[PDB]
DNA sequence: GCTAATAAACTAAAAACTATTATTATGG
DNA sequence: CCAAATAATAGTTTTTAGTTTATTGGG
């Protein structure tokens, strides 16, 4: 769904954008309607959510609270609102323009990326975001912007850069993370490493390796790198299986489901060319590298197939 | 140091205890250094954990008394710590200190001896 | 109980210690059978509150209730009975008490 | 496990006495330090305790039965209860109360005081990571006057530093210098040199002890200790955390409209047709399609979605080139070598990390977190280790894990296609970004939101009549953008905007 | 130590909230 | 005498908070209950009266999940459990009451705990249960349904530690009256869901350890008086304890006594499967843990019980009573030997069947065999296994060899003469052996008679 | 004279960090 | 048929992934 709005820069320059969710964490959305194991009727189901201490408790005699703490504060979600900080609805402002390097993936907040254009039909805005773009691509430049969905979402810090394309110039925008969103963990000097120093060898048997097991290739000598093993334009095969599955117990309402299929392996398995190329350095880091490791199968009783008493024609006493 | 289970530093922690105990038969006294070898070895890795900690104090203690001076103030604080025959080891250990009852009635009312006292564990 | 007219009386008695201690001013309601709500419900027949907090002035901006001064408690207290209200001792009050107030009490 | 810290709070005369006696006393300075401390706990780890103590003064409430050494609370969670029996001596009226109802005139002794921590620190039944002992005083003449007292408390703190505790001393307002390294600089729990000069400075870190930080501060735990499979058997063991992780408001408590005590709930399932409770082995999941209720259980429901063993599937070799960084799924995490089921797993770790820098080829892997999860296709780029001035690190060396989109991780784009722009607008736009510059730094925001929260809640547990306002830091300087930058923006807006025309809806 | 927080010891030092400000 | 001042004191102990408190609570606690649980006819009163007031304090003082009464309670729970093992029957004035405190214990006081104290308040509430009988059971009706609705709830917060719930349902207290009677068949189907969760499964949730012995346990309680041999829920139940002896620490065992006590109820499908059931059997009555080798053994008999009259009873008991018994048994040449003699025994039942002849053949053969370990001179772990079987055959024979009559009768009487030097158990073996060789020959009149004469005149 | 959906805090377990527990093998 | 010395499993409170909501614009 199109999400209007105007880039504000300070008091003065407004820009009419449209924005776009481009890559998203995709989920059916269709859960699981249980139902009855006899009937199979869902309505039939129902929860029966209940308070007490017995001393039973009512919804309408309880409120919100939270822990202090060490201490208990009731606070109820009307004062929550009262007290609560309200962003504004839809607003979405740049807070300034920073070196894209000062920025890494490792910063990339949300689950989702937003491709975001100028409003769509807006000539006036459409260059005037193309300005920006070449601006800032020409200047290293990444514009830390801030971000509020709608009334009732909250403000959100990240940044847009300009993706740019051929057919299409857009700003892509990833939150980043407040101070209060980050783990300060010390990890120890692998660099430092008198313990774990690998022998040269090993090193250039790991270099064979991934010469071995580089899933690229050089293109027409134009040296375009040539993926083999996308996974960008490839499918998740979780809705795949969950489809097969379904398909099965349909036709089949008393079948067990089928096993996974093996074009879906196939479509998981990076090609075998370099798995073959890959083999022997394999084996030959195995034989370099000492490695040593320091509950539910639960089958039928029988690991056999059959078992019983039969004594057909043998009654010799 | 090896702990797979309590036979080898308790066993050899005897042993050592008993040899602090006879220094060529405790008639010179010049292996001090092994004095401080087990006394690192205490405080090392075992003021963390403390747990074999007060097991060795107490057989060395057992097998030689005048030691765990360096470690009254330690077996002190580690007392309100445990609740089993670990206790026990440290009571033992305070009852080899003759010499370490200076002042101590201030240290027990105050680690409550007389509580644990209370309770009766013949 | 003492003074049972303080029974059937929802009495929310979260505020009032500089004046008196609210502990003090809750065991003495009890002792007339006061209904100590330590939240205002709907049946709450008045707010108590001499230390007025963030939490008072809340309840002030739901006017639903009526704020009382713990002096107009004392003043029941005192009475051995309810006294009936007075524009003097609820700093906020609900729109039936605005009415008691507009149609006995001069402005 | 938890942390230990006591505050030591000195009472004979210099708390109460002020430099100019109309600032902030010795005295009340230690109130809102430990206010601070207490807030500061609570906020991030409650679970660590804190114990606040008097000596000096003319009573004493130890158990030991030690003189002029008044004990206020024990080593325990910050509750809001003390800081409101803490705020009741707070001020040079606050202190007026406490010469009320308790004082001062008898001398104290340090050695009688550090054996009542340490019984204290005995006290405590946790994991203590640190025994951090908080004093606050300005003399030390006091003891180091009669070198009796003075060589017992030498002594004692000695045997306090063999049982690890972390003194420390705090630099606090005296008209005549903090008078250290007099009987100071020789009895201090200190490993480092800061300063033992006889200073005349009232403070030395009390500007970040009274600094107000809101945040959690999670303790390092292993998010995963994942099993990375080259192929089939070459399986090492390796860390995975999350150095990144969105911080949420704390979970609502249930309690009562009435007395708002805690209550738990209970939720059933009754059978709508009978009333009759319904057993979990009694309903079945289903989804309708068609005309077909396809009916399932559960099991075979996650069964269907596991393919992999939990662990890391490695798919091959990409170069660094080949990710886009357009496209993003979701917070990368971190990948540290773990040696503790795999032995050789940090020295493959280092040859890998060290190979993959030099070649910048990201190691493609299929992901299973855990069981009943479809994997997922992950780029692990070798990132190295980075150090401050200080050397302290600033990034970790290993990898940083990215999730690579599937096709279906997209949504449908309905747009117009790519249009031009003057260079001239470019230049424009080039010189007002130059103008508004500013250095990026990933602690400069914070949620407004969760601040505005934090100081409800505070607000609330303190009883104010208002809470404390939450400075912004996501507000763009819309007045300050356009002071620095001038007439640019009216000019751009007139090369581009045609002057008939305002961008609008 | 430096790079620690005071208020949580083994907790690297605590930056100040800081804001935007153009250079 | 120190009970009563050490339980006011501990009653004057707890009036205040101040953890310490609790601590010194427990250890006057630990100190009351070694002191009472030694033996007294006199201080067994003052502890029931003291039992009265404790239990109502700390039923009513705790109210808390404080662990410093938590502790001190826990505590309380493990000394009522020794308490109730025999210190006395008559505590069942105190019975009903504190029933009803633990159980409210168990979920009001006990409201946010999950420790060891549930588990205590169960198995006590089971004691007391399997030791009172039919004169107070009258309150379990509402307690049943209580349960009930709580193992239903839809969360795990019940561990596997409190899965004892199920052994506490398992219930056969009074009657086992006629609601619960009828609530059995959603039992059963709550029992089926949770076994097949445990045993058919591959999503990392075996949770065998304790809810597959507390579903044995309740299978057991419950199918004292139902599950008649006429239901595929009896031979999914039979399939299910199958796959719990081998998939692939007692929980085993448990399973094999559970097959024990109903071996009957899952007749007439265990006829197939056969050896499978014999061979694991057998091994398993070859283990550590002798609770495991006596569960297998008393398992096997009843098994064996059961087989035999099936195939005394069937017109195709060609197939087990030749593939397997007296193959197997004469390839056995400790208790293995017991448990061939045994089988002889039993398979002495189809011969009657079919050829006849064999009856008085394998009769006779046996007196032989015992005859030869009559005179060798440990011996005597076997006499009553023989003893038993030679029983069976001859109450399956009709027509007996008299000549064999003296032999055997001086057999019997030696082996009472050396009925001393005999382990208890084995002693209770051979007199059963005894009174069931006198039944046997109780079949034949006046042969009976002479023969009973003679032999307790020679004794 | 208009139900095309998305910004959802919920009652989510689907880690256990570290703490007693218990059979086992027992020992003489 | 009780006869003692030794590891496992699972009592914590932790994150994270299926959850459910009020604003969307279609006779």
């Amino acid at each position: 769904i199109h999400w209007p709005c105007r880039l504000t820069i300070g008091s003065n320059l407004s820009i009419r954008i449209a924005a776009y969710k481009s890559i998203l964490q995709e989920r059916v959305k269709k859960t699981w309607t249980v139902v009855d194991a006899k009937t199979l009727k869902k309505e039939d189901i129902q929860k029966e959510t209940v308070y007490c201490l017995e001393t039973e408790v009512l919804k309408e005699d309880i409120i919100q609270g939270f822990r202090y703490g060490s201490d208990i504060v009731p606070f109820s979600k009307v004062d929550e609102e009262q007290m609560k900080y309200k962003s504004e609805g839809k607003c979405f402002s740049v807070l300034g323009f920073c070196k894209s390097s000062q920025v890494q993936r490792r910063f990339f907040m949300g689950n989702q990326v937003l491709k975001v254009f100028a409003a769509r039909d807006d000539e006036a805005a459409a260059v005037a975001l193309s300005s920006l773009i070449h601006a800032l691509d020409d200047l290293d430049m990444v514009a830390i912007v801030r971000y509020a969905y709608d009334k009732r979402a909250n403000p959100q810090v990240g940044v847009a850069f300009p993706h740019i394309k051929h057919n299409y110039e857009c700003l892509v925008y990833v939150q980043l993370p407040f101070m209060e969103d980050l783990r300060q963990y010390m990890f120890s000097s692998l660099k430092n490493s008198k313990k774990y120093a690998p022998t040269e060898a090993q090193l250039n048997a790991v270099d064979a390796l991934i010469d071995s097991m580089s899933l690229a290739k050089k293109d027409e000598k134009t040296d375009t790198l040539e993926d083999l093993f996308p996974t960008t334009k490839i499918p998740n095969p979780r809705f795949q299986r969950l489809f097969q599955c379904l398909l099965h117990r349909a036709l089949h309402p008393r079948e067990p489901l089928p096993p996974i299929q093996q074009h879906i392996w196939n479509m998981l398995n990076p090609p075998a060319e370099v798995t073959t190329k890959s083999q022997i350095p394999l084996s030959k880091i195995k034989t370099l590298f000492p490695l040593i490791e320091a509950v539910t199968a639960q089958e039928i009783f029988q690991d056999n197939h059959e078992d019983g008493p039969t004594a057909k024609k043998l009654k010799t006493e | 140091s090896f702990v797979r289970y309590k036979e080898v530093y308790a066993a050899a922690a005897e042993v050592l205890g008993l040899i602090l105990r006879y220094v060529m038969e405790r008639k010179n006294i010049l292996e001090e250094s092994l004095c401080e070898l087990v006394a690192k070895q205490l405080k090392q890795h075992q003021n963390t954990m403390e747990d074999k900690f007060i097991v060795c104090l107490n057989k060395v203690t057992k097998s030689f008394p005048p030691l765990a001076d360096r470690f009254m103030n330690a077996v002190f604080f580690l007392l309100p710590k445990f609740h089993g025959v670990l206790k026990t080891l440290c009571l033992e250990v305070v009852l080899c200190r003759v010499e370490g009852m200076t002042e101590l009635y201030f240290q027990l009312k105050s680690k409550d001896f007389v509580q644990v006292m209370r309770h009766r564990d013949d | 109980k003492i003074s049972n007219i303080f029974e059937d009386v929802e009495f929310c008695v979260m505020s009032g210690t500089d004046s008196q201690p609210k502990p003090d001013l809750e065991n003495r309601i009890a002792e007339f059978g006061g209904y100590i709500v330590q939240n205002p419900g709907p049946d709450t027949y008045c707010v108590i509150a001499g230390s007025e907090n963030i939490r008072v002035k809340n309840i002030i901006l739901s006017n639903k209730h009526d704020v009382v001064k713990p002096a107009w408690l004392l003043e029941c207290f005192k009475t051995k009975s309810f006294v009936p209200w007075q524009p003097r001792f609820m700093i906020h009050m609900c729109p039936s008490t605005k009415e008691h107030f507009a149609r006995e009490y001069d402005c | 496990g938890r942390d230990s810290l006591i505050f030591l709070v000195d009472a004979s005369k210099a708390m109460f006495e002020s430099q100019s006696e109309d600032e902030l006393t010795p005295f009340d300075m230690s109130i809102q330090c430990i206010q601070s401390v207490y807030i500061s706990k609570i906020i991030s780890s409650d679970r660590d305790l804190l114990a606040v103590v008097f000596y000096g003064t003319e009573k004493d409430k130890n158990s030991v039965n030690f003189k002029n050494i008044y004990v206020l609370q024990e080593l325990d969670n910050p509750g809001a209860k003390r800081i409101l029996e803490l705020d009741q001596f707070k001020g040079q009226q606050g202190q007026k109360r406490f010469q009320d109802m308790m004082g001062h005139g008898s001398d104290y002794s340090l050695s009688e005081v550090l054996w009542v921590c340490a019984n204290l620190f005995s006290d405590v039944q946790f994991k203590m990571s640190h025994k951090r002992i908080m004093l606050f005083t300005n003399e030390d003449n006091p003891h180091g006057n009669d070198s009796a007292k003075a060589s017992r408390a030498r002594t004692k703190a000695g045997d306090l530093r063999d049982t690890g505790i972390f003194l420390d001393l705090m630099h606090l307002k005296k008209p005549g210098g903090f008078d250290i390294s007099l009987f100071y600089r020789d009895i201090i729990s200190i490993a480092e040199d800061e300063d033992l000069r006889v200073h005349f400075e009232e403070s030395s870190k009390l500007e970040d002890l009274l600094r107000k930080v809101r945040a959690k501060e999670t303790r390092k735990r292993a998010l995963s200790r994942l099993k990375l499979k080259l192929n089939k058997d070459i399986v090492i063991s390796v860390g995975i955390y999350n150095l990144v992780q969105k911080a949420l408001k704390p979970p609502p408590i249930k309690l009562y409209r009435e007395t708002n005590e805690p209550v738990k709930t209970k939720t059933r399932t009754f059978n709508t047709s009978t009333g009759g409770l319904l057993l979990p082995s009694d309903t079945k999941r289903s989804q309708i399609y068609g005309s077909r209720q396809i009916i399932l259980e559960k099991e075979e429901t996650e069964e269907l979605k596991r393919f992999d063993d939990p662990g890391l599937m490695l798919m091959g070799f990409k170069p660094l080139v080949l990710l886009k960084k357009h496209h993003y799924l979701r917070p990368s995490l971190f990948v540290y070598p773990e040696e503790s089921l795999v032995i050789g797993s940090s020295t493959l770790f280092s040859a890998l990390l060290i190979k993959c820098l030099e070649k910048e080829v990201a190691a493609l892997c299929r992901y299973t977190p855990r069981r009943n999860i479809p994997p997922y296709f992950v780029a692990l780029v070798p990132q190295e280790e980075e150090l401050d001035d200080q050397k302290i690190q600033v990034t970790p060396p290993g990898f940083q894990l990215v999730f690579l989109p599937f096709a279906d991780d997209k949504r449908k784009m309905p747009f117009t296609e790519k249009i031009m722009a003057t260079p001239e607008q470019v230049g424009k736009m080039k010189a007002i970004v130059e103008k508004l510059r500013f250095t990026y730094r990933s602690d400069s925001f914070e949620n407004p939101v969760l601040q505005q929260h934090f100081r409800n809640l505070e607000a609330l547990a303190l009883d104010l009549m208002e809470p404390e306002q939450a400075v912004d830091l996501t507000l763009p300087k819309v007045e300050a953008m356009n002071k620095r930058l001038g007439s640019l923006v009216d000019e751009f807006k007139e090369l581009v905007y045609p002057p008939d025309y305002n961008p609008e809806g | 130590c430096p790079g620690e927080s005071l208020i949580n010891p083994g907790f690297k030092s605590k930056k100040p909230a800081g804001g935007v400000d153009f250079d | 005498c120190s009970l009563l001042r050490l339980q006011e004191t501990l009653s004057a102990a707890d009036r205040c908070g101040a953890a310490l408190a609790g601590h010194q609570l427990i250890r006057g606690l630990g100190q009351e209950c070694v002191l009472s649980s030694s033996p007294a006819v006199l201080a067994l009163q003052t502890s029931l009266v003291f039992s009265r007031d404790f239990g109502l304090l700390v039923f009513v003082r705790k109210s808390l999940n404080s662990i410093e009464f938590r502790e001190c309670r826990e505590e309380i729970l493990k000394f009522l459990c020794i308490f109730l093992e025999k210190m006395g029957q008559k505590i069942a004035p105190y019975s009903v009451e504190i029933k009803n405190t633990c159980t409210s214990v168990y979920t009001k006081d006990r409201a946010a705990k999950c420790k060891i104290p549930a588990l205590d308040l169960l198995i006590k509430l089971l004691q007391t249960f399997r030791s009172s009988r039919l004169m107070d059971e009258f309150k379990i009706g509402e307690l049943f349904s209580k349960f009930y609705g709580e193992l239903a709830l839809k969360k795990k917060i019940p561990d596997t530690v409190l899965e004892k719930v199920y052994e506490l349902l398992g219930l056969l207290g009074e009657v086992h009256p006629s609601e619960m009677i009828n609530n059995a068949e959603n039992l059963f189907r709550a029992f089926l869901g949770e076994l097949k969760t445990q045993m058919t499964s591959a999503v990392r949730e075996p949770k065998l350890p304790v809810l597959a012995g507390c579903l044995k346990g309740l299978s057991s309680l419950l199918c004292n008086f139902t599950k008649s041999m006429e239901e595929d829920p009896q031979t999914s139940r039979e399939i299910f304890n199958f796959v719990l002896k081998a998939i692939r620490y007692a929980v085993p065992s448990a399973g094999l006594r559970l097959f024990a006590l109903h071996a009957s109820q899952f007749s007439t499908c265990l006829l197939d499967n056969y050896v499978s059931l014999f061979e694991v059997l057998l091994k398993w009555c070859a283990h550590t843990n002798v609770e495991l080798k006596k569960a297998a053994l008393s398992a096997l008999e009843s098994f064996l019980k059961q087989v035999s009259n099936m195939v005394a009873k069937n017109a195709e008991m060609h197939k087990n009573k030749l593939q397997y018994f007296m193959e197997q048994f004469y390839g056995i040449i400790n208790k293995e030997l017991s448990i061939a003699i045994r089988g002889y025994g039993l398979f002495a039942g189809p011969c009657k069947v079919i050829n006849a002849k064999d009856v008085d053949f394998m009769y006779v053969e046996l007196i032989q065999r015992c005859k030869q370990m009559f005179l060798t001179q440990d011996r005597v772990y076997q006499m009553p296994s023989f003893l038993q079987s030679v029983a069976s055959v001859l109450l399956y024979l009709d027509t007996v060899p008299e000549v064999y009559t003296p032999v055997l009768e001086h057999l019997v009487v030696m082996q009472i003469d050396s009925f001393p030097q005999y382990s208890p158990k084995m002693q209770l073996v051979c007199c059963r052996a005894i009174v069931k060789v006198f039944l046997a020959l109780a079949a034949k009149g006046p042969v009976l008679r002479n023969c009973i004469s003679t032999v307790v005149h020679q004794g």
